[PDB]
DNA sequence: CAAGCTTGCACAATCCCTGCTGGACAATTCTGAGTGATGGCAGCTCCCACCTTTCCTTCTTCCTTCACTTAGACTACATTTATTCAGCATCTGTATTGTTGGAGTAAGTTCCATGTTAATACTCACCACTG
DNA sequence: CAGTGGTGAGTATTAACATGGAACTTACTCCAACAATACAGATGCTGAATAAATGTAGTCTAAGTGAAGGAAGAAGGAAAGGTGGGAGCTGCCATCACTCAGAATTGTCCAGCAGGGATTGTGCAAGCTTG
């Protein structure tokens, strides 16, 4: 009788939005909660290990922008950066 | 009153959700406050760059509902994405045509 | 055993979606202990961590543990 | 009456299975093998068919890589046929060994 | 007189395996490294211990790749090792990504 | 500007006798070097984003033990 | 009065150290009591299987003192360490000398 | 200046325990201070890794234990727990 | 260039399966002290880049000479294609333990802060394994 | 024939241990819904055993060529130094960003209901293949 975590509204959401008449599995929507736990982990434990590196204490998001940089590869690396400091960005100019 | 990060942000993922896995997860014992918005939009931009490789993919094959076979093809067919997943077992997937030239007839 | 339950048909279906164009009569025999090499690595990793949930019944979490612990990501069974 | 030259159902098949995605092996005989591989380790040990099917994905995405990659062993040596020695190769390149 | 060729390879392989120290020369593995972080950043200052492991990873790196290529060679029944042999040995290695 | 030639036929023949390889083709010495090339890129790379991520213009040791434990090639003896 | 808790594990290994570093690693919120001392014994055996086998090699040598070299002839020619350590490179360590039989006169 | 910390003099004794005719490098030394480091933070992250997954709170003697398990092989990890159960046994019966 | 076995391509009619609404409730969000981690600045060592100098261990050609790769010939093994016939996978179906979750209680257990020693890292000096 | 590099006292630092006092994690029942073995039967794809042909793998023999091996001439690298000097590493000083801590409130997520997408079979188109 418990709650579940899922991923799955916002990647429906994000799906919509980039490909609005096109629906999708079951399965595939499983498949896309793994793909996007297993890159949420991948980031957060390099930039944890960065954090243990330098003595810090703090995953700001300096350090998600390198562990980003390490993990993804070229264009792809480049493309998620400029979206996330975009991000953040709006996100520090709306009070 | 309260306007969502999410918004604030201008995501589709959840930057609430996020923070909290983040400070769950055990890291490190603080967490910023950009590190969340950061790595939401991250998620969010690379779970579009799928979901439009598998769209195009779907969209190839005369249909209108994505599968794991999109999935994979939509991965193996890109470099980068196909770097990125070199590792990943995908189910009911399959595997991409390709036959050696050299088992070819002449 | 049961290992012969891997049959010379399923083999060579599985080599036909490798790419596999022609097959030696002796494949059989060293894939089939291949394959068993592999899911002794997985199980025993699998019962190790059912193990260390106090259950008994090895749940799908348990294979996707393992198989991450080897290296070998599998996706579509939850979390 | 018909008789295809040796090789052409074989690109057939070939086309086929690189076309489609389900299992190749059928479940009950790996449900066999999976539940005696385990009762080496511990007994009573009941399966989810998740568990299973997860296996089951596994072994059949390994042993299409092990594959291909004696296929590329295989024309390495000028040959078209695999060999076990092709299989050796490839797992001991790869590391899958000790 | 003249040895016959095989004798001075196999002599140099066990005098090769027996000893441990760098077989390029320092110096110009330096001059790499510095060429190749300044392609990545500019004015970088390096540490003799940094390009020392530099050095001690490419040149294991290097040394594995070569017995997979012996090996690739062996199963082509050949003793001459080939550019071919080297991209297979990579490519089921798993570089090619 | 192009040092990649340092890597003399001799060094890479000393490797190779080190590797258990009794022949060796001419055509061996120039794929060597890209391999060698691109596997310095990838480490190099890495290292210098340790680097600046600590805000340092010193490459240190740590950052190539960090850079090679991700590549998936640990190094032992370097601290780390 | 104060005894260490290595003494009274009967250990080499410092438990209080690893303790500290559990705690302060982040691996979770609270580290139970017997985890340091279960894993500086576990440390403390394996470094010393490791010696062992180092200082084996290095007799074997006529060599008073254990070198990186050592270390290496007794991680490659042992069957269980060679696994654990396969992906490791150890610093001016060598390679065990082997040829292979064709390449053999 | 600062302090380093290592596990030299731990190595060192541990050396004399077993071959008190043997001495050891510098440069081995530091091989065996990053082996050990290596070692611990394999299995602290296993540990790590596996209470996260049954949804503890607490890296007990018995994650370490399963640890030892995962990482090692067969007769490495029979003996690593048997040195494991008799150090905690000890340790409890001398507190 | 005719005739075959395989596949792609177009309809009919389901079935199930992904939409779609909608109450419940955990989890986000707002707000405000509280505070400690982290910038910002000065200053210091220190190791790092740059330069000079022999002194040779390596590198580079160059011939030449042979062993090794490769191309063609050619047999028989050995895999393949189709066939026919048991036979074991499969698909519902049904009961049945059993096993995993989920609550509620209760206490070992671990954190936490404080005081205090004893273990370490480091610093001078000192000889014995290693060329 | 050698010496640079593993080792003894002393000492300042600091962190581990002792010890006593709170939250709190989990263990320990107890119960109660899925749900995974366990047969069990109709059925029906499919694999297993076999004969025929054919087409690869392996062995052979012979040019040819290209790689190693030794011979001399350069030749940069390295080993030892000095020496400027920019950067990392410390410590102090704020100070502002992250953490609890407690109310609102609402985003989301099981649980029930429906249109439509693949689907499964039934038949043309065609189409490469084998002769």
């Amino acid at each position: 009788r418990s709650r579940k975590e899922s991923y799955s509204i916002y990647v429906y959401k994000v799906l919509k939005q980039v490909h609005p008449d096109t629906g999708i599995s079951s399965k595939a929507m499983g498949i896309m909660n793994s793909f996007v736990n297993d890159i949420f982990e991948r980031i957060a434990g390099e930039a944890s290990r960065l954090a243990h590196y330098n003595k810090r204490s703090t995953i700001t998001s300096r350090e998600i922008q390198t562990a980003v940089r390490l993990l993804l590869p070229g264009e792809l690396a480049k493309h998620a950066v400029s979206e996330g400091t975009k991000a953040v960005t709006k996100y520090t100019s709306a009070k | 009153k309260a306007k969502t990060r999410s918004s604030r942000a201008g995501l589709q993922f959840p930057v609430g959700r996020v923070h909290r896995l983040l400070r769950k997860g055990n890291y490190s014992e603080r967490v910023g406050a950009g590190a969340p918005v950061y790595l939401a939009a991250v998620l969010e931009y690379l779970t579009a760059e799928i979901l439009e490789l598998a769209g195009n993919a779907a969209r190839d094959n005369k249909k209108t509902r994505i599968i794991p076979r999109h999935l994979q093809l939509a991965i193996r067919n890109d470099e980068e994405l196909n770097k990125l997943l070199g590792r990943v077992t995908i189910a009911q997937g399959g595997v991409l045509p390709n036959i050696q030239a050299v088992l070819l007839p002449k | 055993d049961n290992i012969q339950g891997i049959t010379k048909p399923a083999i060579r279906r599985l080599a036909r979606r490798g790419g596999v164009k022609r097959i030696s009569g002796l494949i059989y025999e060293e894939t089939r202990g291949v394959l068993k090499v592999f899911l002794e690595n997985v199980i025993r990793d699998a019962v190790t961590y059912t193990e260390h949930a106090k259950r008994k019944t090895v749940t799908a979490m348990d294979v996707v543990y393992a198989l991450k612990r080897q290296g070998r990501t599998l996706y579509g069974f939850g979390g | 009456p018909h008789r295809y030259r040796p090789g052409t159902v074989a690109l057939r098949e070939i086309r086929r299975y690189q076309k489609s995605t389900e299992l190749l092996i059928r479940k009950l005989p790996f449900q066999r093998l999976v539940r005696e591989i385990a009762q080496d380790f511990k007994t009573d040990l009941r399966f989810q068919s998740s568990a299973v099917m997860a296996l089951q994905e596994a072994c059949e995405a390994y042993l299409v890589g092990l594959f291909e990659d004696t296929n590329l062993c295989a024309i390495h040596a000028k040959r078209v046929t695999i060999m076990p020695k092709d299989i050796q190769l490839a797992r001991r390149i790869r590391g899958e060994r000790a």
